[PDB]
């Protein structure tokens, strides 16, 4: 029934997904339309709030093994969530490349 | 122009409304007709300007050549 | 033209083919019929019904900012769409009554028209069929109203309004400084990287 699991887990994780996905869009609407430092941090709040969601989920779904579905369409969502992503990196080199990525960007800006 | 041209829309509806979940080549079929970006209709687009272009490239040389500096 | 060479597009006044004829321009054609800007939203709605898409929703017409606030109340006034989720979407940009703005609107509108047709699926499946493809929806879009047979149609351009095989020339190589003259640029930036990532370039022939 490993289809049927990965099946009702979607099912579980597209609510809170959506909703999430609001309160987070919501904020940097509010943020652009107005631009208000009284809006940058719930801009942050929500936004952070929601992609902590994503780390947590994703993980969350690496339980699931590929190739058992023959639903595409669930094959294909899966294969969404599982990416690990930066995160496969150590610690001290995660925390390199930030600030490697975050350099290059201030110098070519100012 | 497109406009006015309800069967337009369908070919163009049929590709929109999948979102992500088919393969891009399968949504592009649905529209062109093949499975791979192709150059040639870029190349039916400026036919008109390539024709007065060859005409007016006569009296030059056309390419370059990669030591002049 | 540019720093890098990414478009040639700057360089049209040094080689507009006959600099006599004038391009196609309804800037002030359209100020003489006192076109605000909710005019233009709703001749590209118009443009776009007419094809056989949808129309728009309540709520994109409330919620939006078809119009700069200018007063205290600021903003970033980069054009663009929104898909907030949950059945309600919206545009934001400052729109000036010009003509590249006309253009923009059903560039956005494109964006906008592709978003509420795929809002059937689950969250994850809500994008372009690949990345190339949400832009080049937007383009057709706008690649299609700038066109005299339209604007000849829509209202503006006087109608005993004769196009010589002239101005054609104008445009199109107007459009081939920014579309061809781009690609052997993105081309050989790709080229390079994709080398440079695989170490096929030693890292003192960059
Ligand atoms: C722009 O944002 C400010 C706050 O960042 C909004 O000010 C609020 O206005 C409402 C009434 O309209 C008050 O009840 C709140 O107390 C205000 N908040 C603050 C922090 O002063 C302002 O209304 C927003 N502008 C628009 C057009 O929505
Ligand atoms: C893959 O699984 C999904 C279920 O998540 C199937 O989609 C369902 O199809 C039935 C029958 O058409 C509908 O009644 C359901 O409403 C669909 N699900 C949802 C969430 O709408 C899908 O059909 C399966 N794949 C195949 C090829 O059958
Ligand atoms: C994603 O990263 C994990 C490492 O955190 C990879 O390794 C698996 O990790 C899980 C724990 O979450 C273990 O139960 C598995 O045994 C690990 N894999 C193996 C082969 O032992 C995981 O494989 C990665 N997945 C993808 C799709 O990149
Ligand atoms: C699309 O078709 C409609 C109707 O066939 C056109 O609307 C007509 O336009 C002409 C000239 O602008 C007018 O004389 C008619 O009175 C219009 N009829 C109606 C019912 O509005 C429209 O112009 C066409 N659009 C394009 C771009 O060709
Ligand atoms: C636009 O079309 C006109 C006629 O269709 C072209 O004018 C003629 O072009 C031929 C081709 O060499 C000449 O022999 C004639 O002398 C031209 N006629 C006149 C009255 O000058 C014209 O060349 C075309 N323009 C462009 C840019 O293609
Ligand atoms: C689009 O909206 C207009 C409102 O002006 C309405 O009259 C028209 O019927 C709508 N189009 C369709 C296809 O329902
Ligand atoms: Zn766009």
């Amino acid at each position: 029934t490993i289809e049927e699991q990965a099946k009702t887990f979607l099912d579980k994780f597209n609510h809170e997904a959506e909703d999430l996905f609001y309160q987070s869009s919501l904020a940097s609407w509010n943020y652009n339309t107005n631009i208000t430092e009284e809006n940058v941090q719930n801009m942050n709040n929500a936004g952070d709030k929601w992609s902590a969601f994503l780390k947590e989920q994703s993980t969350l779904a690496q339980m699931y093994p590929l190739q058992e579905i023959q639903n595409l369409t669930v094959k294909l969502q899966l294969q969404a969530l599982q990416q690990n992503g930066s995160s496969v990196l150590s610690e001290d080199k995660s925390k390199r490349l930030n600030t490697i990525l975050n350099t290059m960007s201030t110098i070519y800006s100012t | 122009d497109i406009s006015n041209s309800t069967e337009a829309g369908q070919k163009l509806f049929n590709m929109l409304r999948l979102g992500k979940s088919e393969p891009w080549t399968l949504a592009l079929e649905n529209v062109v007709g093949a499975k791979n970006m192709n150059v040639r209709p870029l190349l039916n687009y400026f036919e008109p300007l390539f024709t007065w272009l060859k005409d007016q490239n006569k009296n030059s040389f056309v390419g370059w050549s990669t030591d002049w500096s | 033209g540019d720093m890098w060479g990414r478009f040639w597009t700057n360089l049209y006044s040094l080689t507009v083919p006959f600099g006599q004829k004038p391009n196609i321009d309804v800037t002030d054609a359209m100020v003489d019929q006192a076109w605000d800007a909710q005019r233009i939203f709703k001749e590209a709605e118009k443009f776009f019904v007419s094809v056989g898409l949808p129309n728009m929703t309540q709520g994109f017409w409330e919620n939006s900012m078809l119009t700069d606030p200018g007063n205290v109340q600021k903003a970033v006034c980069h054009p663009t769409a929104w898909d907030l989720g949950k059945g309600d979407f919206r545009i934001l940009m400052c729109t000036k009554v010009t003509m590249d703005d006309f253009l923009t609107a059903h560039h956005e509108m494109g964006h906008i028209q592709y978003d509420m047709a795929y809002a059937a699926q689950p969250f994850l499946l809500r994008n372009g069929a690949n990345e190339g493809f949400h832009e080049a929806v937007g383009e057709i879009m706008s690649l299609s109203a700038a066109t005299p047979k339209h604007l000849k149609s829509i209202g503006l351009l006087s109608p005993d309004f004769q196009e010589d095989n002239e101005t054609e020339i104008n445009f199109l190589l107007k459009q081939a400084l920014t579309i061809v003259g781009t690609l052997p640029f993105t081309y050989m930036l790709e080229k390079w990287r994709w080398m440079v990532f695989k170490g096929e370039i030693p890292k003192d022939q960059w």
